[PDB]
């Protein structure tokens, strides 16, 4: 298996089947076979996350070439209660209301994985009841396409996929905030920055990354 | 990480990280809520 | 068998059943066996509206009148209201409707005439009803059921160009048509476009938002224009 | 049996017995049968008294205006509400329940124990040998009806009232939102019913 | 069985033998039987006050407030401490103590000795009973229920019990914020939802 670091050998205790597993645990957090899962999930809902927020942050500035006036995606927050017209205390603790309903409703799948769709919470038994998977809750909402239903050989070519789009899109969302808080400018000014004067805008040129 | 937690779940381990959750904890009441002598508020 | 790709290995759970299946599964959405006899339905409705739109949007403008479709204001006028007919209009398809969808899940239930009893026909297949609705049969053979598909899955992919076109082109359908057999190596959104490095051109959308509707907003805008070519 | 939605799920405890059972019951209301059966004479009596009730308000629309014979007045079956009569309120309603009680604990105490009591009066007795608790025979059906056609009857009176109680409800919606009568509205939509509808004139913006 | 939520527990002690029982106990207050007998009591003396006492809260103000019709003597539940008339609150208050615990601690010996807490000679006259334990019956189910939908008509008192506390509660805690009355605290959010909801004021808004 193609491990990362070529040479090496994976940690004995993950070898295992993972969807995208190069055996990488420098810090060996895996070794504990109950929390495995635990990270495993982590990851999964993180990868779920950033690719949402990148496409989230490229999108608008994308958007600002053509004009169509909207914020980078920091100091997106400002603009939106700026105009307001809803105050910011309804908004947060709506947020924490609904929010909190549905990863409080995705632990105890995780923890018990028969319950959440046992029955009665409105009905919709088998649409909560979950694949089995530990980030994976298929069904009719949360899978309205109906795949992950069909070929098995294909969905297992999905499921690595899903991870590797995931896996780097946090490791770019890492260059998003990190690459702000240098040159102080939107993601896609900094894909012209540098595809306009590449050599004095490189990371070098920013003032910050490079302290003298 | 086995190992690692059963040595964290010592003794003088737990003393040391609980106790300073409660002193930062009632450290922090006192930043906000400062100069409590009686319950008056 | 043929093919989209005449090279291609078609895909495992697809292999010469459906009528018109020449292997195109991408995403292998077709290994479902509930879901695919659902969008078998999908892929029919979407076809047979668009087949009657797109060839609806042409004598819209060649035979008739010439306005390019966004039209409100028509020579037909608007003999009923709007809401009169959007009442109407709703009452009218729900029953046509969720009465042809449980034909669908549950079939041959709704074989029957409501009122009194002429019947259909025999369950045959969930999206070709027969009888009544298929008194003529030019053709005599499922020749001509394969024959519908790849006329309208050509059609809904023509009717995209409608939009588009009208988008930037602010034109009708055959009104480009024509105005690309002159001078051909113009107007493509090929030569109307760029975007290389440095440089990018982008045509800008011929039809407005805030269109004026007996005084109502109608935003209307134009479709994703900031990644347009 | 003819269903409300042909080819429907079709509910156990809705097998086509009682008088007009099409098999509709979305929300699994009523499994049990006593639950059942206590709402089975609910939308018996609660259809009949919305008939003549239905009936009730819609005559003052036809009497008052369209021939205007020996106007009662009765405006919008509102007016009815506050309205000279004789008696005050205090004695007119409080007489109404000491009556209606006595017919009302009767028709209870029949159903309650369904086959037995009610019947013989004083002024010596009755006994056309009551039976349905739904349906009573004897006084309260003199011309002789029940003469065969009870199924292919019924169906008829529960199929009839469901609509008549629908209808009420029409009015209570037809009022609040609108404002206007049973016959002031469906004479307004029949002057132009594509600009006359909820949705034309529900939309006050 | 439904649980408070679905995928915890149900703890060990506590099966779902009483009704009203959806496995909620997390600090393990119910235990041992005997102590287990007595809250199912507090609850629903707690669950029947709640219910009969919000009712005189939310009505009253609900009159005045829905339309000039019988507008409520006393304004608001909490002004309605004001207007005492006829008697002091010094012995308007004793009279009750007295009148009320006579009754109360015949609630409780009842607990004690389940059988009868009156036997047909003492306390003169009176000593009807026909007491089942936990649920008084007799004089207190004038109508006669319990007529076989027993278990269903009480899961519907707790259900019901159960929301009247809990309601109550925000009484309280609206009132000593808001200062206005149920109806305002209703209309208001009902108004503008966003604007007029918690959180926005005093309380979260300390942030
Ligand atoms: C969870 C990820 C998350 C990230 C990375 C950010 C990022 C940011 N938000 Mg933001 N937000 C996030 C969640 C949310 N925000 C907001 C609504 C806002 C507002 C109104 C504002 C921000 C602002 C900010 C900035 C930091 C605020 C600050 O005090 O910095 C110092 C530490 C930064 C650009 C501020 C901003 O726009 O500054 C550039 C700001 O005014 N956010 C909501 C809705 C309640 C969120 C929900 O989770
Ligand atoms: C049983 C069906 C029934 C319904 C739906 C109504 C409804 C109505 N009555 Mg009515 N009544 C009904 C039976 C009876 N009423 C009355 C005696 C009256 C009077 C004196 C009045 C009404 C009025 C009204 C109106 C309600 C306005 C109101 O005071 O609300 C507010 C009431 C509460 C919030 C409580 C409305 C037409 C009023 C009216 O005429 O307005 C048009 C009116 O003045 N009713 C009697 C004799 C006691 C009835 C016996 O069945
Ligand atoms: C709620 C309905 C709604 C409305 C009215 C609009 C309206 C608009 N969108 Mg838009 N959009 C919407 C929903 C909507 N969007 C949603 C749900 C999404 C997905 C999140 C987007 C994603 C989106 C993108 C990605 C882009 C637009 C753009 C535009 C503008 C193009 C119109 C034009 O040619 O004038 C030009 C615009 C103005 C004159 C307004 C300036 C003030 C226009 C203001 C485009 C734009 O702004 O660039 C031209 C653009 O690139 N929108
Ligand atoms: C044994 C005697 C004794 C007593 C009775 C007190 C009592 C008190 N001391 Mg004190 N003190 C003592 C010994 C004592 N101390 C000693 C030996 C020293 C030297 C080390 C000090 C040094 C000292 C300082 C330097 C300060 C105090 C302060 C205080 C007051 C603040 C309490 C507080 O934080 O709010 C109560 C805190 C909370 C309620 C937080 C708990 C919140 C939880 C979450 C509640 C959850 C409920 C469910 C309190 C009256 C502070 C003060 O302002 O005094 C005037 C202060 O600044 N003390
Ligand atoms: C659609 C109307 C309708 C119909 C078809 C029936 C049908 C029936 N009812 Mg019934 N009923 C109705 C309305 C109706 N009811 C209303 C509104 C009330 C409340 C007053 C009652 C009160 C009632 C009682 C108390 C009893 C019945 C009984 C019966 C059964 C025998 C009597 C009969 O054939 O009536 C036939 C009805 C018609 C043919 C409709 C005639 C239309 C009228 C005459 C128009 C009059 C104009 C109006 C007054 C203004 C039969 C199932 C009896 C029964 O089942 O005993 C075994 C019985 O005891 N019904
Ligand atoms: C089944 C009997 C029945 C009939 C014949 C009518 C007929 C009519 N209603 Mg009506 N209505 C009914 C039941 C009925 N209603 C019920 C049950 C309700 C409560 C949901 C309403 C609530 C209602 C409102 C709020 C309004 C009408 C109005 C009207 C009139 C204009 C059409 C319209 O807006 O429809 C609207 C009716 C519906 C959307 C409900 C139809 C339900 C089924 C499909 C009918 C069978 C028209 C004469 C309007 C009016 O007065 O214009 C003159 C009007 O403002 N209706
Ligand atoms: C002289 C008056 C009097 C007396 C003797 C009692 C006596 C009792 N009440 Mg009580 N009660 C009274 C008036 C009285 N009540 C009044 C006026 C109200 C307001 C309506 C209540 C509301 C009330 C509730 C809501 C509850 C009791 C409960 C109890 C019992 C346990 C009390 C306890 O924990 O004490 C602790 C000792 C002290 C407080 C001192 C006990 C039998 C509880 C009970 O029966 O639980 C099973 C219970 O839940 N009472
Ligand atoms: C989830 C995530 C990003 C989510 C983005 C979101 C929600 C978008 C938010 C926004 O749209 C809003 C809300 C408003 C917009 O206007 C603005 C923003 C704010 C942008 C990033 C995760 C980012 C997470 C990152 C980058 C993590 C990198 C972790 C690494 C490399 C760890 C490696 C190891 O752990 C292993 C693998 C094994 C161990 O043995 C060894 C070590 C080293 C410990
Ligand atoms: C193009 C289109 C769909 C294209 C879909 C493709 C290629 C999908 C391919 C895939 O799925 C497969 C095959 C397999 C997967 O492995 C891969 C993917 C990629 C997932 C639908 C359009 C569908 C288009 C539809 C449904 C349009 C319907 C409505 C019409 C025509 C009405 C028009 C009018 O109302 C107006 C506009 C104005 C009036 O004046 C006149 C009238 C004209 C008539
Ligand atoms: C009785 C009635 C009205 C009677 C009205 C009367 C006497 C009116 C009298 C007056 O007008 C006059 C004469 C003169 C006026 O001046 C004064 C008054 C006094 C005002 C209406 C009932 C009206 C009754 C109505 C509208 C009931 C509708 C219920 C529905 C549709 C329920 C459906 C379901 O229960 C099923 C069927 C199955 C479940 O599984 C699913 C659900 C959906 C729960
Ligand atoms: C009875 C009650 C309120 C009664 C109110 C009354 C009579 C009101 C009277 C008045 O209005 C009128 C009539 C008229 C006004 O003019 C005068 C007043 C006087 C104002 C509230 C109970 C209120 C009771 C409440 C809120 C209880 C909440 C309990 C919760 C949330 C959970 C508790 C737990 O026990 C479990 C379930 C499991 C354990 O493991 C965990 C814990 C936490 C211990």
């Amino acid at each position: 298996r193609p491990v990362w670091y070529p040479g090496n050998s994976p940690p004995e205790w993950l070898d295992g089947s993972l969807p995208g597993d190069y055996g990488y645990d420098p810090l060996g957090l895996a070794s504990d076979p109950e929390m495995l899962k635990w990270w495993v999930q982590a990851e999964l809902v993180h990868g779920r996350w950033a690719m949402l927020g990148t496409v989230g942050m490229i999108v608008p500035g994308v958007a600002a070439r053509a004009g169509g006036d909207f914020p980078q995606w920091y100091d997106a927050g400002k603009v939106y209660i700026e105009n307001s017209s809803i105050p910011f205390g309804a908004l947060l603790m709506t947020q924490v209301l609904m929010m909190g309903w549905s990863e409080m409703m995705r632990y105890y799948e995780f923890v018990s994985p028969g319950s959440q769709g046992t029955g009665s919470f409105m009905g919709f038994t088998e649409a909560f009841a979950g694949t089995g998977e530990n980030g994976y809750p298929g069904g009719r909402f949360f899978d309205p396409f109906g795949l992950a239903k069909g070929d098995p050989a294909k969905l297992q070519e999905y499921k690595v996929k899903e991870i590797k789009n995931g896996r780097l899109a946090m490791f770019s969302c890492l260059g998003y905030y990190a690459q702000y808080a240098a040159t102080g400018k939107g993601p896609v000014d900094n894909w012209f920055d540098h595809i306009a004067d590449p050599f004095h805008n490189t990371c070098a040129t920013n003032g910050v990354s490079v302290p003298f | 990480m086995q190992n690692l937690k059963i040595y964290l779940s010592t003794a003088p381990v737990i003393a040391f990280i609980w106790l300073s959750l409660l002193s930062s904890l009632i450290i922090e009441v006192n930043r906000f809520f400062p100069d409590p002598l009686i319950f008056a508020f | 068998r043929p093919l989209w790709l005449p090279g291609s290995t078609p895909p495992a759970h697809l292999d010469g059943s459906m009528t018109g299946d020449f292997g195109w599964d991408p995403l292998g959405l077709g290994a479902n066996p509930e879901a695919m006899t659902w969008f078998r339905e999908a892929e029919l409705q979407n076809g047979r509206w668009a087949m009657m739109g797109v060839f609806g949007i042409l004598v819209q403008e060649l035979v008739k009148p010439d306005v390019f479709w966004y039209d409100a204001p028509t020579k037909i006028d608007l003999p009923f209201n709007i809401i009169g007919i959007v009442a109407f209009q709703a009452f009218a398809m729900h029953y046509v409707e969720i009465r042809r969808w449980q034909d669908l899940r549950k079939p041959g239930s709704v074989n029957k005439d409501p009122i009194f009893s002429n019947y259909s026909l025999p369950e045959h297949e969930p999206g070709y009803p027969g009888g009544i609705f298929a008194p003529f049969v030019p053709g005599d053979i499922e020749e001509l059921k394969l024959k519908e598909l790849k006329n309208a899955r050509l059609s809904m992919l023509a009717f995209v160009g409608f939009v588009m076109q009208a988008q930037i082109t602010g034109k009708g359908p055959i009104a480009c048509w024509t105005d690309h057999l002159a001078d051909p190596f113009g107007t493509t959104i090929f030569s109307k476009a760029v975007i290389t490095l440095g440089g990018a051109v982008k045509p800008t959308c011929q039809i407005p938002d805030h269109v004026a509707f007996q005084g109502i907003d109608i935003p209307t805008p134009c479709f994703f224009e900031g990644f347009w070519p | 049996r003819p269903i409300w939605l042909p080819g429907a799920d079709v509910p156990e405890w809705l097998d086509g017995t009682i008088p007009g059972d099409f098999g509709y019951d979305p929300l699994k209301l009523g499994k049990d049968p006593e639950t059942l059966k206590w709402y089975v004479q609910a939308e018996l009596v609660h259809g009949r008294f919305a008939m003549m009730g239905l009936v009730g308000m819609l005559v003052p629309e036809l009497l008052t205006n369209a021939g205007i014979g020996l106007p009662a007045k009765g405006t919008e079956w509102f007016n009815a509400g506050a309205a000279p009569m004789f008696a005050p309120t205090g004695v007119l309603f409080a007489m109404q329940f000491l009556l209606m009680g006595w017919a009302e604990i009767r028709r209870y105490q029949d159903f309650k124990n369904p086959g037995s009591v009610n019947v013989d009066p004083i002024f010596g007795g009755k006994l056309p040998d009551g039976n349905i608790p739904g349906y009573p025979g004897g006084i309260f059906d003199p011309f002789g009806f029940a003469k065969g056609d009870v199924d292919s009857l019924k169906l008829k009176e529960v199929k009839n009232g469901r609509l008549a109680m629908f209808a009420t409800l029409g009015f209570y919606c037809q009022a609040v939102v609108t404002g206007k009568g049973p016959i002031a509205c469906w004479t307004s939509h029949l002057a132009d019913p594509w600009a006359n509808n909820v949705w034309s004139i529900e939309l006050a913006k």
